[PDB]
């Protein structure tokens, strides 16, 4: 590895001895947009450097091509620059046509690459000095055998040594993308060993660690306890903080809908009960019943409904959620309580940020939608501070809105059966319909597809298999595709998670684009997502299908 | 081949004239595989290089019309001609119907 985790400090000091200066900016940030670990990340990394009053900017970016731009635009001056969020899976040196002799004098400048994506580029780690990263405990054990073959690879019975070393680099290669750490983990364990540690620091990594609790339940679950243990070492008068752990379950926004809402809107319960029929609203309605919950008065709001039964909720749940499989709902989460204004939870606050993400406020058109992003990020940003609440409770209630909005169009596309069954990967294609405009955003679309693989995942089927979701936008007139991976039911054992599923998809896809000459644009930061044309997707979907995945 | 076939037919056995209702049903199911066929071979061939050649849309003086699929306007032209008839229009319809089913395409769409 290039820099362990206890050398952090080391690089840290480097950057002080490059960047502090008294009216020069010698230091720019670029962060992962459409990211909530980047965002934290970034926040954190913001207090620290202007606790010191080190001068610097921040600069978001959506694409591959916004990055090659923005790099050519800098000057010599900025020292160094941070990369946080992407950049772990190529070589920016081919990409940015780094010159070393352009910049040996050595160090001219220092490029700071921090990203969690475990599959990453070899050659980046072992071949180049000017780029630098942050190992998360990788390289150090998991590429134990790796370094060997491209050390040797940087007497007519030698070409054995190169059969063995270009095999192995292919056995490295070959290998689906995953995620295994969280970035703002990272900055708090590097906080920790430097001594600036504290309860907004703490609420950060834990909105960061909670993040990818959807997606990364794995990597949430080794995470945990170290902050379990963290926030146990660290009258009501108006300016106390209080972060405690109190039980939570997986619920749609609990504090702040009604009970009934939320159990009609939470996923897992959606899934377990199969809601989108009459037979889900039938077995609800018997859940009320035997829990004894009125039900005028379980669709109250959460301030008003009665406080016997609030109190009484837990034994309720721990004597009633037994016999329909639902005892995996209860969980322990974090309760941010400061001053008069109420409690929320680490789970609400990510689901309100992602929504004021997702909602807020050819060529062309794709500019204008990437620069909306880029001002919502920026929202997003700003609304992180507490002296704001109106930039939270819209986030809230537009986080009821999508939600809504989520569940009609997946209720329509279970009963018409669009999913179509291959041979290899389940296909779904949204031609038309109501509110399509919503889909361009990528988080809506993974949104989407992560409630679809839920419901897929929570059946009878004994078969794992892909699923490709594609929509349309008519003023472009082209499909943005989404490759999914298959997801294990939440209530499993440990023992069958030896890896996480593997994602193939990108692989394919840049295969694909590689051999054919079809109008596609892979320029996001996920490498999953691409945008393909109307006319071209059904032969590329052939080739997907004819094409070893 | 066909129309001049029915045609002298009719002369032989004696808005409607019988000397062309029913000339369609000679060439219908030849051609329903036929446009199978070419479909999915344009499907398989139309994104490969060195078989792009053949599938270049040719342009005159005086065109206008911007389109995408071949096989799409070769079908129109084909179900255009038939269309002159006048009087075997129902069944000029229906053929069109079940030409335009192999796409995923409707009846009355305005792309057809």
């Amino acid at each position: 590895m290039y820099y362990g985790i206890s050398q952090f400090s080391e690089a840290y000091n480097k950057i002080l001895r490059n960047s502090s200066s008294h009216s020069s900016c010698q230091l720019v940030i670029f962060v992962s947009c459409l990211n909530i670990d980047a965002l934290c990340a970034t926040k954190m990394l913001s207090l620290l450097f202007k606790k010191q009053l080190v001068q610097s900017q921040i600069v978001p970016i959506f694409g591959y091509s916004e990055l090659r731009r923005h790099y050519s635009q800098l000057d010599d001056n900025i020292n160094s620059l941070l990369l946080v969020g992407f950049g772990g899976v190529i070589d920016l040196e081919a990409f940015l046509e780094i010159d070393p002799q352009e910049y040996v004098i050595s160090f001219r400048r220092d490029i700071y690459v921090l990203d969690a994506h475990r599959p990453w580029n070899l050659d980046n780690i072992f071949g180049s000095q000017i780029i630098q990263c942050f190992d998360d405990g990788t390289v150090d054990d998991t590429l134990g055998e790796q370094k060997e073959a491209y050390y040797k690879l940087l007497r007519k019975q030698r070409k054995k040594q190169i059969h063995e070393y270009e095999g192995v680099l292919e056995e490295y290669y070959s290998q689906g993308t995953t995620v295994v750490n969280s970035i703002s983990a990272q900055i708090y364990s590097l906080l920790s060993a430097i001594g600036e540690t504290n309860l907004s620091n703490l609420w950060l990594n834990i909105l960061g660690t909670t993040s990818l609790d959807i997606a990364y339940a794995q990597v949430y679950n080794r995470l945990y306890p170290l902050l379990q243990d963290e926030v146990k070492r660290l009258v009501k008068t108006p300016d106390t903080l209080t972060l405690n752990i109190q039980p939570d379950y997986y619920l749609f926004l609990l504090r702040h809908s009604s009970l009934y809402d939320s159990f009609y809107y939470s996923n897992y319960v959606n899934a377990k009960l199969s809601l989108w029929n009459e037979n889900g609203k039938k077995r609800l309605h018997k859940m009320f019943a035997r829990m004894g919950i009125p039900l005028s008065t379980a669709q109250e709001t959460w301030l008003y409904m009665d406080h016997s039964i609030k109190r009484e909720l837990g034994i309720i749940f721990d004597k009633n959620l037994d016999r329909y499989g639902l005892q995996d709902i209860i969980r322990d989460g974090f309760v941010r309580t400061l001053g008069y204004r109420g409690s929320i939870s680490a789970s609400e606050f990510v689901e309100a940020l992602t929504a004021l993400l997702e909602v807020g406020n050819s060529a062309q058109k794709l500019t204008n939608l990437r620069k909306r992003w880029v001002s919502n990020f920026w929202l997003s940003w700003d609304a992180l501070d507490d002296r704001k609440v109106e930039l939270l409770n819209r986030g809230i209630q537009l986080a009821q809105d999508l939600q809504r909005a989520i569940f009609n169009t997946g209720v329509a596309i279970l009963e018409k059966k669009l999913i179509k069954h291959l041979r290899i990967y389940r296909l779904c294609v949204l031609q038309d319909g109501p509110d399509l405009d919503l889909y361009r955003n990528p988080l809506t679309l993974l949104r989407l597809g992560n409630w679809l693989i839920e419901c897929c995942a929570e059946s009878e089927d004994k078969q794992l298999l892909p699923m490709v979701l594609a929509s349309i936008d008519e003023n472009t007139d082209t499909y943005l595709v989404a490759g999914l991976t298959p997801r294990y039911p939440r209530g499993l054992d440990t023992i069958h998670t030896k890896k996480p599923i593997l994602n193939n998809f990108s692989m394919a896809f840049q295969q694909i684009t590689a051999e054919t000459d079809a109008k596609v644009r892979i320029d996001n930061f996920e490498s999953s997502i691409i945008e393909i044309r109307r006319e071209d997707l059904s032969p590329f979907l052939e080739k997907l299908t004819l094409s070893g995945l | 081949d066909s129309m001049l076939k029915t045609k002298q037919s009719y002369l032989k056995l004696n808005s409607v004239e019988n000397s062309l209702n029913g000339f369609s049903h000679l060439f219908s199911k030849p051609l329903m595989k036929r446009v199978k066929k070419l479909f999915k071979n344009q499907q398989e061939f139309i994104l490969d290089p060195q078989y792009e050649a053949d599938y270049v849309i040719p342009v005159l003086p005086g065109s206008h019309l911007n389109v995408k699929n071949p096989l799409l306007e070769l079908v129109k032209s084909l179900c255009h001609v038939m269309l002159l008839s006048k009087s075997t229009i129902l069944e000029i319809r229906t053929l069109r119907k079940e030409l335009l089913k192999i796409f995923e395409l409707r009846e009355f769409a305005k792309v057809a």
